[PDB]
């Protein structure tokens, strides 16, 4: 579907393009100080494209950006344990809550 | 105080004290007291420190007969 | 065990035991699909393994220990070569050596109990 | 009975054709080359192996007779 | 506390 | 503005986790080690 | 806590969390019932073992490797 | 309990068994390096044969 | 003592696991943890004779094949 | 970027039954409520002819890289243990043996090694120690 | 013993850490739990974002896109922890 | 094979010790992490479960006079006492394992104790030792890995020590030229780079740690993802032989039955 900036269904993909970014980020510095540059660094290349008017400019730069994100992407990223994909996750589930239908077997 | 090699022991001597294969050689008649007194100590490292250390001194003559004999067979192979 | 049949009967149930470990929490997606590619790779060690015994029976006509040992140096060099390659691929298997190492890091979906048992003084040192 | 199982629709769809693929088998020229591998080539495989080794292995006993190792050593320089 | 509650007799 | 959560971020490179603190005792029982080690060296004299 | 469905489900093992109100009587049981074929398996193990290296003396091996020459 | 904003985290009051435990251990292991280290530098090393008292 | 060493851990598994039920989660640790430290301390004897005396042990239970 | 496993046809033809592009159910998206929320399928989803292939109980599909990046840099990596264990045996550069090899009295601990008489000396022989 | 629990009292306090120590709120802006982002803190949507990041690192928890679209006030950060069974 | 059965059972001490230590941090952290990335500054707070790490890391690190330096230490020079063209290929990967084994036991110590927090400020002050029925078995294993392989030495490394069940040919004896002629540089060169290697890799982390941003260099990035998804060898088994074993039935299946 064509971009139309700033709709509501453009700050939600921006948005979320904003959060693996950090993300990656995350997973790749593992140090908190060395984090918060990388994390202003990014932000800051958001804010230059914040005011753009033509679609046929985000859709260059949109496509662009998943380019990077794939090719920054870390093969190991950080999951929280009991979040899909951590290592706690699915572990003791509590079983179903119906009561036994008896049969005649 | 193992100066030379000592007398090679029999083969009846080597079969009654059951001396690993690898292990009969020219020092086997310093091994037949080490096994001896390593069975009596639990072969503990600080039991028999002193019939170890004849048995190990041993040895490394026999390795250095094993390194002059190396530096004869190259002079052999050299000259011929 | 006295013999090579009686270490196989240890051999698969470490395989056996070894599976239930690993897949103890077998709600979860991971654990449950990690304890079969555990017990998977380890039997097609045990499939080499039981084709040396095989080959033990056919040389020696046992799989004693004491009377195999007896025969090592008067039996045929291929014949020796064969039944320890069996045996090698076997090992390679439970000590996670490279070609059949894979299921060893996907064993830490147990819980950790069974991570410091079996990789220190158990599965993973069958093979040696 | 009192029907315990949800059934699925699309894993009836499903089920009935994985037990219903023979209806749909062409003999075309991919079939036709799975076909004469799975049994030609690898019986032939297999049949000239057996035939081969028939009765040409005696491995019972089989005895050591050439040395194993070297008695003499001799230096790469 | 967890005070598991103890389950009939078996 | 520069590092927003730069006050948010101050803890963890102060209190116990200075520079000194993280490294002081990484080697656990080292000069009580040496301390040992010297009582039986001047007992064994 | 959580609902274990405890109703029905009652495997060799427990079923999650589950010990009986009389457990202490029968743990006793059971550590009766332990420790008195733990005995057994002493008592069997000292009869039956044996030691293969002096079942046969080495003057009687000489003469089986002469007959069987 | 009720949690302090801001306030920064400060060396932790570990209870002394855990510590003195953990100094024990930990100069048993150093004391025993030092110990054999004292022995057996030389033939450790290659520096003198274990024979050569 | 070499039945002990053997077969102890063996016996600590099957009441955990059928008797389980009826000891508890409590005991039921327990006692299987005293079922291999029967071995440990079965296993400590059988070193000394072996490794320090040269006694080998045997028990041949019955014909498998 | 995600890419579909081997052997999974691009087209089939079984009659009636509903033609669907391959969907491989282990890259759902796990944030998402499904009915069947472990194996990520909602009631009623029409199953591809090799379903089995995709979803969870199929081997998982690794997708980092393409197949041949990660044959490529396999070949790569032993390539270069293989260099070097080259490099080295043309160029002989492992050190000699320091001392000519252990030797045995006995012709070599003959006897005992398993041999019978003179014929059989060599054939059970270790190295023989010739300075008596 | 464990960490003793996780009650609203415990999330509201490290939510409000959070807002205190980002300066990019606005001046004045007193953090009320009814407060929102855009209009009591003036937070626009990037920064929106970096809030709700630094939210799920604090409580150890992964955000999907279509829950962290719909926090717009605190309060309704205060409940959504809550309602996860791993915040911590 | 004598060294082989030494340190096969001195392994069992120190890395039993290891994995039972890397249980207790897991349990400790409140959240219940195992990712090292997400660790840090936990080294007062759990300095019980930091000792063991650091004992048994350096028994793995076979540091002389520990159980581990008993039983490596020999095997790795055996390599180079083979003056074999494979036994001098297999020391230096021997060699390298021993430098490496120092330098992923630092990075390992680094992050989860002495690096900075990385987890919530909430963590650090729950963060609490286990009980004495964790800590019993860990200590215990501690002492093992500090004295026992100095104790059981003789037994199995001792020359002419009988274990005929090990049978070794009189061809294949080692042990003397091993123990006896092996140049002196060799017998520290182990214990050089990995002491030496492991500082540097220390350094680096606390000093300059933008090295570690590899992320910037494309080849690096690379190196690093082929490591770290372990020589690609898990995707080529699951895509490629897994796939095609499974394609094989299906391709009976549908042709044959
Ligand atoms: C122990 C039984 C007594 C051993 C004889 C006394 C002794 O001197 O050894 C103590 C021993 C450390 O001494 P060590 O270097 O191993 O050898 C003897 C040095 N004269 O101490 C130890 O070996 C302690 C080993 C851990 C316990
Ligand atoms: C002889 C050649 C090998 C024969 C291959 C036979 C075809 C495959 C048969 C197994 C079918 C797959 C299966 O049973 O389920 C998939 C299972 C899951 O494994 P996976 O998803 O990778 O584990 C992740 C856990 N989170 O996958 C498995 O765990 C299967 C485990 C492998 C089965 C044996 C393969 C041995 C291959 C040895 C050679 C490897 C190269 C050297
Ligand atoms: C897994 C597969 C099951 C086990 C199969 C084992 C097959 C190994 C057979 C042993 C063997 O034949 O070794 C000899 C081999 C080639 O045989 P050849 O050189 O013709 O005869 C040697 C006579 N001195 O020559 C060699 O020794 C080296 C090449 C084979 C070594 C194993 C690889
Ligand atoms: C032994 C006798 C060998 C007879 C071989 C028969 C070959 C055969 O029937 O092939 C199938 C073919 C139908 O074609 P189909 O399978 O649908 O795929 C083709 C797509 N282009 O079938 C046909 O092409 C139709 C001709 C069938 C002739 C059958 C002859 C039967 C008489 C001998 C029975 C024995
Ligand atoms: C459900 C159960 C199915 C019931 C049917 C199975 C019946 C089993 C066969 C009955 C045999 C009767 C018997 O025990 O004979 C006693 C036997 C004496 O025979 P003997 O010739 O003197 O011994 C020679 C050994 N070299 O003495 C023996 O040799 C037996 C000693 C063998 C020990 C092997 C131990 C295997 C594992 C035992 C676990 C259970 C034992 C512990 C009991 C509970 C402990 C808490
Ligand atoms: C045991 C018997 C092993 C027989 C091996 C058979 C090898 C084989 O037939 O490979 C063919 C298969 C590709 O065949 P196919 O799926 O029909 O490709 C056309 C799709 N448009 O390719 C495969 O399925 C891969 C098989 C390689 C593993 C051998
Ligand atoms: C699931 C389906 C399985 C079907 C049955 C499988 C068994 C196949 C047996 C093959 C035997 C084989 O290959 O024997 C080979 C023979 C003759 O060999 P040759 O080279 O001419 O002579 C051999 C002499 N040499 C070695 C000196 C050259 O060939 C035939 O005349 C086979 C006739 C029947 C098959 C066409
Ligand atoms: C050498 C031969 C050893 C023989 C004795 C070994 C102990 C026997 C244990 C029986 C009780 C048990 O494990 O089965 C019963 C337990 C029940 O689960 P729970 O823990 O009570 O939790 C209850 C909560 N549920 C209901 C969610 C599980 O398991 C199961 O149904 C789990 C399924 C796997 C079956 C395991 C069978 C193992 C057999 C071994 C095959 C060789
Ligand atoms: C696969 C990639 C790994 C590196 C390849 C090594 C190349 C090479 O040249 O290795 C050759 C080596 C060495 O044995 P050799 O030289 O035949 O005999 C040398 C005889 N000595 C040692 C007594 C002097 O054997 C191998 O590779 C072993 C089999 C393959 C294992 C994998
Ligand atoms: C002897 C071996 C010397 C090489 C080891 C240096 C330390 C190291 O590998 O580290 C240096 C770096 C990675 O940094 P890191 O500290 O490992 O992780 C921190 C990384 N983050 C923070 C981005 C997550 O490695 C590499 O990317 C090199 C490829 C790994 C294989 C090592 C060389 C293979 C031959």
């Amino acid at each position: 579907k064509a971009v139309v900036p700033f709709s509501e269904a453009n700050k939600k993909y921006v948005s979320s393009l904003y959060r693996k970014s950090l993300r990656t980020a995350h997973d790749w510095i593992n140090k908190t100080e060395f984090y918060r540059v990388k994390a202003s660094e990014i932000r800051s290349r958001f804010d230059a494209n914040k005011h753009i008017n033509d679609p046929n400019e985000l859709k260059v730069i949109f496509k662009e950006t998943e380019a990077l994100l794939e090719d920054y992407a870390h093969p190991d990223p950080i999951i929280p344990p009991c979040r899909p994909g951590g290592s706690k996750f699915e572990r003791n589930i509590p079983p179903r809550v119906e009561a036994r239908i008896p049969i005649d077997v | 105080g193992v100066s030379e090699l000592p007398e090679l022991l029999s083969h009846e001597e080597m079969k009654q004290n059951k001396i690993p294969l690898a292990y009969r050689d020219r020092c086997a008649r310093l091994l037949v007291p080490l096994n001896k007194c390593r069975k009596e100590g639990w072969y503990m490292p600080w039991n028999c420190v002193q019939e170890r250390h004849d048995y190990e001194q041993c040895q490394y003559l026999d390795f250095k007969r094993r390194v002059k004999e190396l530096e004869e067979i190259k002079k052999q192979r050299d000259a011929a | 065990g006295d013999n090579y049949l009686i270490l196989f009967v240890g051999w698969e149930f470490i395989g056996v035991a070894s599976y239930l470990l690993i897949s103890f929490w077998f709600t979860r997606f991971n654990a449950v699909k990690s304890g079969l590619s555990a017990l998977l790779i380890n039997r097609f060690g045990d499939a080499l393994l039981v084709l040396g015994l095989s080959y033990l029976v056919l040389v020696t006509g046992s799989v004693n220990y004491n009377t195999v040992f007896a025969l090592g140096s008067y039996l045929d060099v291929n014949m020796i070569t064969v039944i320890l390659i069996c045996f090698l691929v076997a090992s390679m298997a439970k000590s996670a050596q490279l070609g059949l190492h894979s299921w060893l890091l996907l064993a830490m979906e147990g819980p950790t109990p069974v991570s410091s048992l079996l990789h220190a003084a158990c599965l993973v040192i069958a093979g040696v | 009975g009192p029907h315990l199982l949800r059934e699925d629709a699309s894993f009836q769809r499903y089920g009935q054709l994985r037990d219903n693929l023979a209806t749909y088998w062409k003999f075309n020229r991919k079939a036709a080359r799975n076909v004469f591998i799975f049994l030609v080539a690898v019986p032939a495989g297999l049949g000239y192996l057996a035939y081969n080794y028939e009765g040409k292995t005696p491995f019972v006993g089989k005895r050591r007779t050439e040395p194993i190792f070297e008695q003499d050593y001799v230096p790469r320089k | 506390d967890h005070h598991t509650p103890l389950g009939p007799a078996e | 503005a520069g590092n927003p959560w730069k006050r948010r971020d101050a803890w963890r490179s102060q209190g116990a986790f200075t520079r000194a603190n993280r490294f002081r005792g990484a080697l656990p029982g080292f000069f009580w080690g040496l301390g040992a080690f010297g009582v039986y060296c001047v007992y064994e004299k | 806590h959580h609902i274990h469905t405890p109703s029905y489900i009652k495997p060799p093992t427990g079923g999650w969390n589950f010990t009986p109100a009389n457990w202490k009587q029968n743990t006793v049981l059971v550590l009766v019932g332990f420790t008195a074929c733990c005995v057994g398996l002493y008592k069997l193990g000292e009869a039956g073992s044996y030691n293969p290296k002096l079942k046969y003396k080495e003057e009687e091996l000489s003469r089986w490797n002469q007959s069987a020459k | 309990f009720k949690y302090v904003r801001g306030a920064i985290v400060p060396k932790p009051k570990v209870h002394p068994g855990y510590v003195i435990t953990s100094k024990f251990l930990g100069g048993l292991m150093w004391f025993w390096i030092f110990y054999r280290a004292k022995q057996d530098y030389p033939v450790w090393f290659g520096l003198k044969h274990p024979w050569e008292h | 003592m070499i039945l002990l060493c053997i077969f102890t851990p063996f016996l600590g598994s099957l009441i955990s696991g059928f008797f389980g039920r009826y000891i508890g989660v409590n005991s039921s640790k327990w006692i299987v943890c005293l079922s291999i430290f029967v071995s440990v301390v079965s296993t400590y004897i059988l070193f000394i004779d072996v490794i320090f005396n040269e006694i080998e042990y045997t028990y041949n239970i019955m014909n498998w094949l | 970027k995600s890419f579909l496993p081997h052997f999974i046809p691009k087209n089939y033809s079984y009659g009636d039954y509903p033609r669907l592009k391959p969907e491989n159910l282990q890259k759902r998206d796990p944030y998402l409520k499904y009915d069947d929320q472990a194996n990520k399928r909602n009631f009623n989803e029409p199953l591809h002819p090799q379903q089995d292939d995709l979803d969870m109980w199929a081997p998982d599909h690794f997708d980092f890289v393409q197949d041949s990046i990660a044959l490529k840099w396999f070949g790569t990596f032993f390539g270069v243990l293989a260099v070097f264990s080259s490099v080295i045996y043309i160029g002989g550069l492992y050190p000699e043996k320091p001392a000519n090899p252990r030797n045995y009295p006995f012709s070599g601990l003959a006897k005992d090694l398993g041999a019978s008489s003179e014929e059989d000396t060599l054939l059970y022989a270790a190295k023989i120690d010739k300075s008596i | 013993s464990s960490t003793p629990s996780l009650t609203k009292e415990i999330i509201y306090d490290r939510i409000v850490e959070i807002l205190e120590s980002y300066d990019n709120v606005k001046q004045g802006s007193t953090i009320s739990p009814a407060a929102s982002f855009s209009k009591d803190l003036g937070l626009d949507s990037l920064d929106t974002v970096e809030v709700l990041l630094e939210l799920e690192n604090e409580f150890s928890i992964l955000i999907p896109d279509n829950e962290a679209d719909e926090i717009k006030t605190v309060q309704q950060a205060v409940d959504y922890i809550a309602a996860q069974e791993d915040s911590i | 094979y004598n060294l082989a059965l030494f340190h096969l059972i001195c392994h069992s001490f120190f890395k039993a010790l290891l994995f039972m230590s890397a249980g207790s941090v897991i349990h400790s952290i409140i959240s219940e992490y195992q990712d090292i990335r997400m660790y840090g500054g936990f080294r007062q707070f759990i300095p019980l479960a930091y000792t063991c790490i650091f004992i048994a890391s350096l028994s793995l690190m076979a540091i002389p006079g520990l159980t581990g330096f008993y039983s490596k230490d020999i095997i790795i020079e055996s390599m180079y006492g083979e003056y074999t063209f494979s036994g001098f290929i297999i020391y230096w990967f021997a060699l390298i394992s021993a430098t490496c084994t120092s330098l992923y036991s630092i990075r390992l110590i680094y992050y989860t104790f002495l690096n900075n927090p990385n987890s919530p400020k909430y963590i650090y002050i729950n963060l609490k030792e286990n009980d004495i029925v964790l800590i019993t078995p860990m200590i215990i294993l501690t002492i093992l890995s500090i004295f026992g392989g100095y104790l059981l030495r003789d037994i199995y490394l001792g020359m002419g020590s009988p274990f005929n069940e090990l049978f070794i040919h009189p061809n294949n004896l080692s042990l003397i030229e091993t123990e006896f002629s092996l140049p002196s540089i060799l017998k520290v060169l182990p214990l050089i780079t990995g002491l030496g290697g492991g500082l540097i890799l220390l350094l680096i982390y606390e000093f300059n740690y933008s090295l570690f941003l590899v992320y910037n260099n494309k080849n690096l990035s690379k190196l690093y993802s082929f490591f770290n998804q372990k020589i690609m060898f898990d995707q080529l088994l699951n895509n490629l032989i897994l796939r095609s074993g499974l394609n094989i039935g299906w391709l009976l299946n549908v042709h044959i039955d």
